[PDB]
């Protein structure tokens, strides 16, 4: 299994956007979560070659 | 086999989230809340009111302040045991039903470990304090088939096939919905309101059938994986069994292992059928009517409106002419008898055939290739010096081979005898320097200066050679 | 191979004052008479050549070159030797052409 | 069971899972981080050693008894198709065991 | 197997035929020829 950072920091992040749904809240820290992941998704995109 | 481990460990790993029991125990707060739901459930089977566990759970939690351990607060105890609480019925440890909790079988196995943990660890040696601890003890209580087989594969495979079904009428619905969405929204009577709030009416209109149930259902499946490690497990098992071949084409067998797969990419197509409706609604926050806008659209959509009464099936009905203006008139195409000519040309001739039955010149090229051709072999030599090392029965040098081998192509046979030398154990040796000549194609002679060394036949015929 | 001799030659310095150059591999890619002419410019040039081969190309070896260092390798260790010619020029062949 | 043969298989299985971040593993080390990771436990009267192989008791025993049990069922599906179909391929595959 | 000039010793240790291609000008012509009769035409230029 390869070993590189940004994976290691989306395992991170996952671990952190399945915290959020327990934590009884009218929904922020779920949409904190849900926000953070998809940041790297679309910065995944924009330097598609490295 | 070590197989299964790799499974068990994932086993436990898995278990090491998702499921609460194990994560309940391991949370700091583990002792207080699971003192407080023990004593609490120890005294009724149907449900608690949850206020008066949230006090219960505040007054023990404010008694261990103190501690440095809990982070608990004495500004606000009851919005902690109240958020404590609720949080962890939120993972399903207890589900709440009229204004009460109730117990679990997760609770009842996490509290059969707490229990049975003896505390006598860290034997005391049967020292004497062991002896008087244990008759204190005593004191104290003292005072107190393959015909089956195939049709039941098949039954099995009818059921699964089934599901790739139900996931295309749920996207039916959702077409069937962006399509009344965009009719309404040609309306020209709807608030804001009415649009934004119709989608959420959607999206809980589709918890209700039995389709809408299952896809719902399934989705959370993803999130605490659970079962759809066991799902494809079970059927790599009974994929596994020989009369299963007889039950199913090859086809279906591999497709049915990899169900998974199938229906986790299959599910991709209805969050899109979704999406379109997901993003209509933004297409009419934004333009509200303003301006020549505003009328010139109200207009668009008073006619579009009223066009729908029309029954548009009839192509001649459909070419009736409307009162347009003709603008943009295109005008060309004179019909000057200048514009006409005739084909121009009358000639014709063969793309002459020519099948002569070519074939090369062996004579026309030079000794690039034939000297090539003639390249010197080194694997009759390789016979050849065992052939003359037997007869001779002693060490040779190899100024003494080569004279009486003379080659023509020289510097390899010296480079082959050498390296023989080294695979099979004879030392050669740079220092002794000793001479030969020799002779080429053109007479010219050669004196080579090579090291001195002595070949045998017993090692080169003991090892080996490719 | 012209860039590399300027390269080499100190200020004004109407030859390169070294003169060892390395080609690993000989001639992999080319065929026999494009060797001929490289080595043919490496003379110009004046430089001292020292070629690796993996026992390719033996007959274009043979009339470049005064000597040679052989190699093998067993188990786990290796050696090396020479060895050198050189040409007996009293004649080609006497009473013949020459 | 010998020492050195679990700490072998401790080591083994560590270095699989080294990628992920949770468990702090090294890769520079495997056979010390496994040796002190038995000892430590070993110490506390989890498992005794003698004869150089460690032996079980009772402390283990239990808490594997707690992680067998975990059924994984929870979060019921609510009767929806997907657990009847899972269950009835459940009972289909014991059926052939 | 394609190959350039090089080792044709080798390719005559693993095959039964050679198609040789011949250049001139601006027109190649080719011959299937067996290894036999290769060398047999050699012979004849040894002769030539």
């Amino acid at each position: 299994k390869v070993v590189h950072e940004s994976l290691r920091t989306l395992e991170k992040a996952q671990r952190q956007l399945n915290a959020a749904r327990f934590v009884d809240d009218n929904g922020e820290s779920h949409y904190k979560a849900l926000q953070v992941l998809v940041a790297q998704l679309r910065d995944a995109c924009e330097r598609n070659r490295t | 086999m070590e197989e299964n481990t790799r499974q068990r460990t994932e086993n436990y790993i898995s278990a090491k989230n998702q499921h609460p029991a194990w994560i309940l125990l391991a949370t700091r707060r583990a002792p207080l809340v699971l003192s407080c739901l023990k004593t609490l459930f120890e005294k009724s089977h149907d449900g608690i009111p949850l206020e008066e566990a949230i006090q219960s759970l505040s007054s023990i939690l404010i008694e261990h302040v103190s501690q440095e351990q809990y982070d608990i607060n004495q500004d606000n105890p009851f919005l902690q045991a109240s958020r404590e609480l609720r949080e962890w019925i939120k993972r399903r440890l207890i589900v709440e039903r009229d204004g009460r909790i109730f117990a679990t079988d997760a609770l009842e196995v996490a509290i059969t470990f707490v229990e049975s943990l003896d505390n006598r660890f860290m034997t005391s040696t049967a020292s004497r304090l062991s002896t008087v601890q244990r008759e204190i003890e005593n004191l104290e209580t003292r005072l107190n088939e393959t015909h089956q087989a195939v049709e039941h594969i098949r039954d099995v495979y009818n059921l699964a096939s089934s599901l790739r079904a139900d996931f295309r009428r749920v996207e039916d619905s959702w077409r069937e919905a962006d399509r009344a969405l965009r009719q309404s929204i040609i309306g020209e009577q709807y608030h804001r309101g009415d649009i934004v709030e119709r989608l959420l009416n959607d999206q809980d209109a589709l918890l209700n059938t039995p389709e809408g149930r299952v896809f719902d259902s399934f989705q959370q499946q993803l999130r605490q994986s659970s079962e759809l490690k066991a799902m494809s497990e079970r059927l790599r098992v009974i994929l596994s069994h020989p009369s299963a071949s007889d039950a199913l084409n090859r086809l279906q067998r591999h497709d049915l292992r990899w169900l998974v797969k199938r229906l986790v990419d299959e599910s991709q197509t209805v969050l899109q059928a979704r999406a379109r409706s997901e993003r209509d609604v933004r297409g009419f926050m934004k333009t509200g009517l303003a301006a020549e806008h505003h009328r010139v659209g109200h207009l668009l959509n008073e006619f579009l409106n009223l066009a729908l009464k029309l029954d548009w099936q009839r192509q001649m009905i459909r070419k009736q002419e409307v009162p347009l203006p003709a603008v943009g008139v295109a005008v060309t195409g004179i019909p000057a008898i200048e514009r006409l000519r005739f084909k121009e040309v009358d000639d014709e001739a063969e793309q002459t055939l020519d099948l002569s039955n070519h074939a090369a010149d062996l004579t026309q090229i030079g000794d690039d290739f034939w000297d090539a051709f003639n390249g010197l072999d080194r694997e009759v030599l390789i016979q050849q010096t065992l052939q003359l090392l037997a007869k001779e029965n002693r060490p040779v040098g190899l100024a003494e081979l080569a004279e009486l081998l003379p080659p023509a192509h020289d510097l390899e046979t010296f480079a082959v005898w050498i390296g023989m030398a080294r695979e099979a154990g004879i030392e050669v040796i740079d220092s002794q320097r000793e001479f030969a000549e020799l002779s080429d194609g053109e007479g010219r002679r050669w004196r080579f200066n090579l090291p001195t060394t002595g070949l045998e036949s017993q090692a080169l015929m003991d090892i080996d050679w490719e | 191979t012209a860039s590399l001799s300027y390269a080499l030659c100190p200020a004004g310095s109407r030859y390169p004052l070294f003169g060892t150059i390395i080609l690993d591999e000989a001639f992999s890619r080319s065929s026999h008479a494009v060797a001929g002419r490289i080595i043919a410019a490496l003379r110009e040039f004046g430089l001292h050549a020292v070629f690796i081969t993996p026992n390719k190309e033996m007959r274009l070896l043979r009339d470049h070159t005064r000597s040679a260092i052989v190699v093998h390798r067993r188990g786990q260790n290796s050696n090396m030797a020479s060895l050198s010619w050189e040409e007996l020029e009293r004649h080609y062949q006497r009473r013949g052409n020459a």
